[PDB]
């Protein structure tokens, strides 16, 4: 059986605030920098 | 323990390992019709077949082996089957709007008329009516085989089933075969295109029906429906009548009154 | 333990974390594509290149808004944690296929971003017109990236129907009837029947498209017979139904948060507003020829859709009122949640007037394909479902994670987003009477100021988007557990604790018959 | 003789903003009358309304396709 | 054409336009006045301590909010529906013009006795005329008879397109295989300006429309010169 | 309608299986000589270049690019005209 | 043949907390590992392909 | 000239015993001719054929009925 109660039922650790930090900036800030990456990609084939 | 009719189902790896099959089959096929490749195809097709072999095994051994399938997780099912064949319908429906759309107002460039010039249609008082006579049979037998299985006639309802199988597997043939003489093709305008599209995807359906009773035939080989409960077979012959109800509709639409 | 819980879920409520997890993803990238086209307008001249990668980014912030960031959020994310804990069930219908609507989602996104990557990307509109999308004026492999992201987001969606359908109409207590259960589960399974409906069409239709690029058909090619027309009718069939599908379950979430925050036990005329919803969803249907009033159709064909539009103004003003009838009378709580559903209620009525004053083809001529129809939209998308979706996420939230937000950043966040959504869309209107066409890099000197404000209001928004992550890390960073919530007597979904156990309902409620 | 024409009038045949079989009808007609007339062994002028109504509302690409195909034997339309 | 800082639309230059701008003031007017009324009930039932929470009857209240905006709609249709009919007007026009929309420009062809045809591109803003406005101007402008009603054929030889002039209140999609209608009718000479509206590609933000209405006798010579 | 034949006092395996053998099978046994019979080669019409046939836009994923899927040499004929 | 679903009911039913997916046997975790093993190989081949496919052969 | 008619040709339109449509249709295509002809300034010796095919085709009572009727002003078909 799986772990119950706040900060169990997620698949992210919330154990350490600042390791958190770190995955949460790395996750939205991937999600929200790929758009200008993808434009640069475009940019730069031609 | 819990103490509602409800089924509480085993973590599973189906779901993910049909969601990347989907993946690999859509990225196969613009592999294929732009990087000539079918490599991501066929290990698409192959996940895909593993994943429905496997996933509805399962279902087989949690209802039949298992028994987790209550009254009330039955009656779901039902309900799952008829949304399921609604959204298929409405599927097809998209197939008919584009040939009428196409065939009631023949644009210049086809010659104004229907069907266009240089179309020559077959005749539906041949192979078509003969299709047609083989499908409303075996919505007959399949009545026949549903009627043996809960009259407890275990011998009748595979003598039935047999024989609504070899019908679909006819149509099949007969159709694979107009397919190849058929004087026009899927390039030959918007005639070919809502010809081939249409029927190809009814017959795409035959065949995934046809494989749906064909799994029908051997669970009954092997027991596995009771007198009273045998929802897998249900649904086979409702998605059966399904199939049988579009290819009425192809036959009038397409065949008859727009040849 | 880690992949079977989360790749192997058969749980509702791992399986709607997973969903919010999604949504708030592509939500980011949703922002950053709303950036770049607010960065090319923000000034006379090109930034980024011609038309082509402009509408690139056009046409993919739509898609990830839509379906990667909306419907994900609405139906996969709300919907499956707070559906079968209203109804009292223990899980979805088909809670394994309940995970391969889910994971259909990251392969499809894949799609879309490879779309983007190949050749020069699908700048085609989220509408996908041929012949701009044919194999000869849009050759390669994007457009064919994109199509196959819609089927895969396709198949996710229609599962997810067949799903809440039987789950909603199968497994509610045996005595409660479709007439006691809560307006979010009404909204979902309405939602849930639309997308049933028209997905398919959707999915035949970019299926011909596929065919006139890929095996030589001629469904939308004029050559071979074939009309550009059918394909826009097969469209919006779809897409009508569509944007009800994307505020239905908002409509939902803001009369439980009205009547929450109103400190009431209901929403006033509940079998109003299940009319008004149900309503909704069927003229939903048959109005989709108003995206299509300058294409060249009768005259009697263009007065009947401009009819049908807007008689469903009538239902959705019986929702409107209903909430305000809701809030009357009420012990006020001024909280963050009801702040989002009060700027919805107001926001959402400006955007739909203006779909009133669209729905009359006259008048349409003029303002089809301009900025009108963009400020429009913004505030029934941007404004209504989104402050739908920030509502429903900062209520419920403490009883997803068990956790509380700040509340004064919560009102913080609020008040920046409103500024930043008005100030970007408030002045498109200005620019789409007075002629500014829909998916331009660049526009005539005239148009300078309404850009110009507008593209500011965007980095408001921006800076509203940056402010709830942090926020979001600063309640997990915090660890304030929640003890009690009031209002449990109607409010099932919070009375297993926050959050609720793994497994809920084990045992079923008690509801006696009578 | 019986002309003067400034451009082809309103017909009620087709009232509505499409008017693509317009067109069409009167290339036909017009193509279908001057083969009549110079089979038969008549003058191709009765056939003047009708190139002036398709002259007027055809474009031009349209035309010259039309013309071509009559050329390769490749007109779908009936004359 | 637009000018900096409008608010509302260009000023009417065909009877029909004017027609528009009546219905749009009517129109807004129940936008405002519903949106501000609603605004107003929001902080009316927000601003007092009185309460009444418990259960309040609704077939009564819902009658009244289902018979108003019934007949408001009632009171925005049927202006819109005589405009809509109006514009549909049969008026028999004394010239036919037709555009054909291609991939970054638009030709047209006046047909109706000689076989006048030319492109129509936009003026690169590196070329402008000083007074000239950028992405608006054209090498060749459609020369028209002011006062007259015409008839104008649109279509397109590649993707979609769309002819609009505001001023006008034109806007015929240009679809290819296909021939749109529309009448235009000018109260006034002058330049009138309008833009491509559907993507179609690369340049769709750059390939304009201007037309130039003269008297009857003008357009004449032009024609002829213009052969 | 209520077809011609009567039975209704109970439809059940033995009623549809009376129908299976002696309505249904039947049918299919007339209709595949009606077509067993009615079939024989067509004499193939003359080929016409038509611009609205053999439409080619792409090429096929699949041999040469130029045959369709169900190529039957004998019926279809390419963009240029029948096989040798 | 012989009705054996009684075998099976009890295979299927022996608590030996097996997921049902692997509850059948060996090869279970045979056609299981193959599965996911084509499933993620080609998702990786995909993205290789991807990655080949974003950029020009000019 | 192109003539030497003896009697009405088969025709691929009207293969089947109830012929009644033959002589309609083609009392219909020469008095619309005749029609066109007459008007536009030209002669009436090319809607010869039509004429040939009538006659020989229609009862001599239907011809007269359509051609009283026509001049009365009741002919229902379109001329
Ligand atoms: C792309 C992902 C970025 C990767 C960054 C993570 C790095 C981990 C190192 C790894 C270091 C190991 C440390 C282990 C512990 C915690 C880290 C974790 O396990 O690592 C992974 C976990 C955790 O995620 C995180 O890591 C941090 C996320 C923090 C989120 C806070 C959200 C707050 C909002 C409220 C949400 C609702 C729940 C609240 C209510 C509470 C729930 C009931 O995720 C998942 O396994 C499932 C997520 C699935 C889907 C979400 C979006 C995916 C989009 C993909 C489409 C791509 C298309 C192509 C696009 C290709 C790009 C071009
Ligand atoms: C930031 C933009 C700056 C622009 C300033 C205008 C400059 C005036 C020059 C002053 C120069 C005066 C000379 C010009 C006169 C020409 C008249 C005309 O031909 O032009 C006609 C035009 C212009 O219309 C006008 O005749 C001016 C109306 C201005 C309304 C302003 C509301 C402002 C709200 C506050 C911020 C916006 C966000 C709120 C959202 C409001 C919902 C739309 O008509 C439109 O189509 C524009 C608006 C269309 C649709 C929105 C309807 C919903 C309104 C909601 C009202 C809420 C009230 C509560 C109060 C709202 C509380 C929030
Ligand atoms: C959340 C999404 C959403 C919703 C809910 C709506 C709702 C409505 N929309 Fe909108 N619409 C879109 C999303 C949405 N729309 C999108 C995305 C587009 C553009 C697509 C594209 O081209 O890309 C669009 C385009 C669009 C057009 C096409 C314009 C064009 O392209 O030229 C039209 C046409 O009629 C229209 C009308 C309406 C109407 C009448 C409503 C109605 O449902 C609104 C009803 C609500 C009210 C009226 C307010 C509340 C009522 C009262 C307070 C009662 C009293 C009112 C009266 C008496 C009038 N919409
Ligand atoms: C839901 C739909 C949605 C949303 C929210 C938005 C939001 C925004 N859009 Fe829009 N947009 C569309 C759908 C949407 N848009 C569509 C359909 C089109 C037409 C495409 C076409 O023409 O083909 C379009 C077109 C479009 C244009 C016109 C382009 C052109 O014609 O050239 C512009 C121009 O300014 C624009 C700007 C913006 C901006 C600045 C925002 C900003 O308001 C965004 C601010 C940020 C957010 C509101 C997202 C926040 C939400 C989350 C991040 C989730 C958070 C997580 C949890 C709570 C779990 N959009
Ligand atoms: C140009 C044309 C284009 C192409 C056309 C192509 C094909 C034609 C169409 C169809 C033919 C195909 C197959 C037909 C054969 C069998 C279908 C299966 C039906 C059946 O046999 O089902 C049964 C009958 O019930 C029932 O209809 C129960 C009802 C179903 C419940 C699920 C539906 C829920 C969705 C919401 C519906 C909204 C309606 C509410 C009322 C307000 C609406 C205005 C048993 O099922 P159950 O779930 O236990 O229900 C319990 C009720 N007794
Ligand atoms: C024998 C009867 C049964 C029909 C199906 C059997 C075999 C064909 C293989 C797959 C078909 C499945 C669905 C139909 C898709 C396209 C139409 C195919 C119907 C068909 O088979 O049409 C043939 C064309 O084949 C073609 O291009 C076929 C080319 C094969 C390419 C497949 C392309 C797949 C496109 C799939 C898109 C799928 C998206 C599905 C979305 C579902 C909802 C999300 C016709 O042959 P022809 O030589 O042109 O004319 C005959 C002349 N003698
Ligand atoms: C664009 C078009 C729209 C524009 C305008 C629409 C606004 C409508 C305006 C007025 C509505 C009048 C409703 C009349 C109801 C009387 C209110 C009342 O007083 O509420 C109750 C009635 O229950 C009841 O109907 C239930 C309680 C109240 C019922 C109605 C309250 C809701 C009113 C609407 C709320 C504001 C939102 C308006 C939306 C525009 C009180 O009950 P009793 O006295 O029996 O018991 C008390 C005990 N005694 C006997 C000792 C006094
Ligand atoms: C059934 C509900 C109640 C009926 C009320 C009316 C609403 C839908 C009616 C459905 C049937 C209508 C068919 C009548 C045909 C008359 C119109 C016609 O003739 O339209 C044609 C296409 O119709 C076409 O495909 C029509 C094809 C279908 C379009 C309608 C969309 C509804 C289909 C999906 C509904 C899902 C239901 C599931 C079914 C099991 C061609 O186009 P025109 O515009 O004519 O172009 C002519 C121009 O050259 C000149 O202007
Ligand atoms: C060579 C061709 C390959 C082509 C690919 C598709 C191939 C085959 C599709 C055919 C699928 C067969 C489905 C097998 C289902 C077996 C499981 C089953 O039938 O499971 C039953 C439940 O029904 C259930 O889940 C019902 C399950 C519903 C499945 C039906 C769905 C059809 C799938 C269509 C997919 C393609 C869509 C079309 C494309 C546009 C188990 O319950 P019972 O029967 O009551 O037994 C219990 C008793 O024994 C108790 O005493
Ligand atoms: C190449 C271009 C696009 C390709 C996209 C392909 C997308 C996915 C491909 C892989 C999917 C195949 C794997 C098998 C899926 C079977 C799902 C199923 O059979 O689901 C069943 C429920 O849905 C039911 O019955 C009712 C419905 C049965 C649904 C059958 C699923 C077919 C999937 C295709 C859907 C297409 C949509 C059709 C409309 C156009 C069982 O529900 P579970 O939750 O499992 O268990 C519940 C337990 O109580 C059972 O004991
Ligand atoms: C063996 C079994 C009898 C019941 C049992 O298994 O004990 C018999 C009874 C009826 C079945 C048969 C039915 O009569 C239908 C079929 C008719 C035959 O021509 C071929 C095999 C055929 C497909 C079946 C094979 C046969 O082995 C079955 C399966
Ligand atoms: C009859 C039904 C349910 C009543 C119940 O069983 O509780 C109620 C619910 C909503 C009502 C509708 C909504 O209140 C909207 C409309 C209001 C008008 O007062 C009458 C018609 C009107 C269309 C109503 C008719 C009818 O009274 C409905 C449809
Ligand atoms: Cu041409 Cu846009
Ligand atoms: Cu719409
Ligand atoms: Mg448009
Ligand atoms: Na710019």
């Amino acid at each position: 059986h799986y772990e119950e109660g706040p900060g169990k039922n997620i698949p992210f650790s919330v154990e350490n605030k600042w390791r958190l930090l770190a995955m949460m900036t790395l996750f939205f800030g991937s999600g929200f920098a790929a758009p200008f990456f993808i434009v640069r990609h475009q940019l730069l084939k031609k | 323990h819990q103490t509602h009719a409800y089924h509480m189902v085993n973590p599973s790896p189906w779901p993910l390992t049909g969601a990347l099959s989907a993946l690999l089959m859509t990225s196969g096929l613009t592999m294929w019709f732009h990087f000539n490749s079918m490599t991501l195809l066929m290990i698409g097709l192959t996940t895909n077949m593993l994943t429905m072999y496997q996933w509805w095994r399962d279902v087989i051994r949690e209802s039949t082996f298992q028994g987790h399938h209550t009254p009330a997780v039955q009656k779901g099912l039902r309900y799952g089957m008829i949304l399921f064949i609604i959204s298929e319908v409405l599927f097809f429906t998209g197939f008919f709007w584009a040939f009428y759309h196409s065939s009631l107002a023949p644009t210049p460039e086809l010659g104004g008329c229907w069907p266009p010039t240089g179309i020559h249609p077959l005749n539906p008082l041949e192979v078509p009516l003969l299709n047609t006579s083989v499908l409303l049979a075996s919505g007959v037998s399949i009545t026949w085989a549903h009627h043996s299985l809960m009259e407890g006639d275990r011998k009748h309802m595979l003598q039935a089933l047999f024989i609504t199988i070899t019908l679909g597997v006819y149509f099949t043939l007969l159709q694979a075969s107009e397919y190849y003489e058929a004087p026009f093709t899927i390039s030959d305008g918007v005639y070919g295109s809502t010809f081939f599209v249409a029927t190809g995807f009814h017959g795409l359906h035959v065949i995934i029906g046809s494989t749906f009773l064909i799994v029908c035939f051997f669970r009954q080989l092997k027991f596995h429906f009771t007198s009273n409960h045998h929802f897998g077979f249900e649904a086979a012959a409702w998605y059966w009548h399904f199939v049988d109800v579009v290819w009425l509709f192809l036959y009038v639409s397409i065949y008859w009154w727009g040849s | 333990m880690f992949i079977n819980r989360w790749l192997f879920s058969t749980n509702h409520k791992d399986i709607g974390t997973l969903y919010l997890l999604f949504g708030a993803w592509a939500g980011m990238v949703g922002t950053a594509l709303s950036l770049l086209i607010r960065a090319e307008l923000g000034q006379p001249g090109t930034l980024l290149g011609d038309d082509q990668i402009y509408n690139v980014v056009v046409t993919a912030h739509a898609f990830v808004m839509i379906f990667f960031m909306v419907m994900p959020i609405m139906i996969g994310g709300f919907g499956n944690w707070l559906v079968p804990l209203m109804i009292g069930a223990p899980d979805m219908a088909f809670p394994r296929m309940n995970n391969m609507s889910f994971w259909l989602l990251p392969p499809s996104f894949l799609l879309l971003l490879a779309s983007s990557m190949v050749e020069a990307g699908a700048g085609t509109g989220w509408t996908v017109y041929p012949p701009l999308a044919g194999n000869l004026a849009h050759a390669g492999a994007s457009v064919d990236l994109t199509i196959f992201s819609l089927h895969l987001a396709g198949v996710s969606s229609i599962l997810g129907a067949i799903n809440f359908i039987t789950t909603i109409i199968n497994m509610k207590p045996p005595a409660m009837s479709q007439y006691q259960t809560p307006l979010f589960v009404w909204s979902v399974m309405i939602t849930a029947v639309l997308l049933l409906l028209s997905l398919p069409v959707l999915a035949a239709g970019i299926t011909m498209l596929l065919t006139d690029r890929n095996l030589n058909t001629t469904f939308f090619d004029p050559a071979g017979g074939g009309d550009p027309i059918l394909y826009q009718h097969l469209f919006w069939f779809f897409g009508h139904p569509e944007v009800y599908i994307l505020i239905l379950p908002g409509f939902g979430m803001i009369s439980h948060i009205v009547t929450y925050y109103s400190g009431k036990k209901e929403p006033f005329g509940y079998m109003g507003m299940v009319w008004a919803m149900m309503s909704i969803g069927f003229l939903g249907f048959i109005v989709w020829a108003h995206h299509m009033f300058t294409v060249g159709m009768d005259v009697d064909t263009r007065a009947y859709f401009t009819s049908a539009t807007m008689i469903i103004a009538i239902p959705t003003g019986v929702k409107v009122f209903s909430w305000l009838a809701t809030l009357h009378g009420g012990n006020i709580k001024w909280s963050p949640a009801m702040m989002w559903a009060l700027g919805f209620i107001f926001l959402f009525t400006v955007g739909g007037l203006t779909g009133i004053v669209l729905a009359n083809s006259s008048l349409d001529i003029v303002l089809h394909d301009t900025y009108y129809v963009v400020a429009h939209f913004h505030y029934v998308l941007s404004m209504g479902a989104v402050f739908a979706i920030m509502g429903g996420f900062v209520h419920w939230f403490p009883l997803f994670s068990g956790y509380t937000l700040n509340d004064t950043w919560a009102k913080i966040h609020f008040a920046i987003m409103f500024v930043g959504v008005n100030m970007t869309f408030f002045p498109q209107h200005f620019l789409g009477l007075s002629g500014m066409p829909r998916r331009y890099s660049d526009y005539p000197d005239a148009y300078t100021m309404w850009n110009t404000i507008s593209s500011m209001g965007s980095f408001i928004s921006l800076t509203a988007v940056m402010l709830m992550v942090f926020i979001i890390w600063e309640a997990f960073a915090s660890k304030r557990e929640v003890l009690t919530v009031d209002l449990t007597t109607t409010n099932l979904e919070w009375l297993n604790g926050c959050p609720p156990p793994y497994h809920t309902f084990e045992e079923p409620t008690y509801v006696n018959l009578k | 003789k019986i002309k003067n024409y400034q451009t082809a009038p309103f017909d009620s045949r087709f009232p509505n903003q499409n008017q693509t079989r317009n067109c069409w009808q009167n290339y036909l007609d017009f193509h279908r009358c001057e083969k009549a007339m110079t089979a038969k062994g008549g003058d191709v002028s009765v056939c003047e309304w009708y190139r002036r109504v398709y002259k007027s509302l055809c474009p031009i690409s349209w035309v010259s396709t039309w013309d071509d195909r009559r050329a390769e034997g490749t007109f779908p339309g009936k004359i | 054409m637009a000018y900096p800082m409008q608010l509302g639309f260009q000023d009417a230059t065909s009877p029909i336009m004017e027609e528009l701008l009546h219905f749009h003031d009517h129109t807004l007017m129940i936008v405002f006045l519903i949106s501000s009324l609603v605004l107003y009930i929001i902080s009316l039932m927000l601003t007092t301590k009185l309460t009444h929470t418990s259960t309040m009857d609704a077939q009564e209240v819902e009658t009244i909010w289902t018979i108003l905006p019934a007949i408001i709609l009632i009171l925005i249709a049927l202006p819109s529906l005589r405009i809509l009919y109006m514009m549909d007007e049969i008026n028999n026009p004394s010239l036919t013009v037709k555009t054909m929309g291609h991939q970054w420009y638009w030709s047209y062809e006046y047909t109706d006795y000689e076989d006048l045809s030319f492109d129509s591109y936009m003026i690169p803003t590196s070329e402008l005329k000083p007074g000239e406005l950028r992405l608006l101007e054209v090498d060749n402008r459609v020369v028209l008879p002011m006062e007259m009603t015409i008839r104008m054929l649109v279509s397109s030889e590649d993707v979609l397109h769309s002819w609009a002039v505001p001023s006008l209140g034109l806007k015929t999609d240009a679809i290819p295989g296909r021939l749109n209608q529309t009448t235009l009718m000018s109260s006034r000479p002058g330049l009138y300006y309008g833009q491509c509206s559907e993507i179609c590609g690369s340049n769709h933000s750059f390939m304009p429309i201007v037309l130039e209405l003269v008297p009857l006798k003008y357009f004449e010579k032009w024609s002829a010169s213009m052969l | 309608a209520s077809a011609a034949k009567g039975d209704h006092g109970g439809t059940g395996a033995r009623t549809w299986r009376f129908l299976t053998f002696g309505l249904a099978l039947p049918s299919v046994a007339l209709c595949t000589l009606n077509s067993w019979l009615h079939s024989g080669h067509r004499e193939r019409p003359a080929f016409i270049p038509y611009h609205h046939l053999r439409i080619r836009t792409k090429p096929f994923s699949w041999g040469d690019g130029n045959h369709t899927f169900f190529h039957n040499p004998r019926v279809n004929p390419l963009p240029t005209g029948y096989e040798k | 043949f012989e009705n054996r679903v009684a075998e099976k009911q009890k295979l299927f039913q022996e608590d030996n907390g097996l997921p049902v997916h692997l509850k059948g046997g060996a090869t279970d975790n045979i056609l299981y590992r193959v599965t996911m093993t084509l499933c993620l190989g080609g998702t990786l081949y995909s993205l290789y392909c991807l990655g080949w496919a974003s950029f020009p052969h000019k």
